[PDB]
């Protein structure tokens, strides 16, 4: 099935959100 | 414990666990039964309510 | 497929994860 290259780009967007949102957590934390 | 937390019911002295993103902080007493809820110094539903 | 679903449930996965911390986030900015 080709569908699992766009459902692996939607995971990488999904975890890079999570990255930032992670980063964002923490820097609302410090301040 | 990160995610969660323990805590006692006033009402019971129960200890429970609870998700840290469900506990709401309370405003002091000084603040009951403020006229404008603008003034509350923690303003969440809880204090609302 | 089992190479698609493996990826599929961690996406699901990540996606749940993202939006329990969308709630911490949340809190902490309104604090």
């Amino acid at each position: 099935q080709k569908d699992l290259e766009g459902l692996s780009q939607r995971h990488e967007e999904k975890v890079a959100a999570y990255d930032k949102l992670e980063k964002t957590k923490t820097r609302l934390q410090q301040e | 414990v990160g995610e969660e937390a323990i805590v006692e019911l006033v009402e019971n002295g129960k200890k429970v666990k609870v998700n840290k993103d469900d506990i709401q902080k309370m405003n002091p007493p000084k603040f009951s039964k403020v006229e404008d809820m603008a003034e509350l110094t923690c303003l969440n539903e809880a204090s609302v309510l």
